[PDB]
């Protein structure tokens, strides 16, 4: 009842990317593969990437 | 319209219990002046009785 007298919890953050498993896979690649148009650029590292 | 917020105090706690101590002495004063005041009333009677 008192000034400065909480008790803290940590909440860390979870998600498919955090953990390390982006772009996980097996079986390898399916066919010669095309050019990368600008899209997927900021479809893995957000829509404001530079 | 209640949105429309100033800041927040500081240690709020504090303040509530300085203002509770200004009331409470003033009730105290009162308390004590009351207890002069009845002693008067007897005096006052036996002196006018003689």
């Amino acid at each position: 009842a008192n000034d400065g007298e909480i008790i803290a919890i940590d909440l860390k953050e979870i998600t498919a990317k955090t953990l390390g498993l982006d772009g996980f896979n097996v079986s390898g690649p399916k066919g010669t593969p095309a050019a990368l148009v600008a899209a997927d650029y900021q479809a893995a590292y957000g829509t404001t990437t530079n | 319209l209640s949105s429309i917020t100033s800041g927040a105090s500081s240690n709020p706690l504090a303040k509530l219990d300085a203002a509770l101590a200004d009331v409470d002495t003033l009730r105290s004063s009162l308390g004590a002046v009351q207890n002069r005041f009845d002693s008067v009333i007897s005096n006052l009677g036996t002196t006018v009785t003689n």
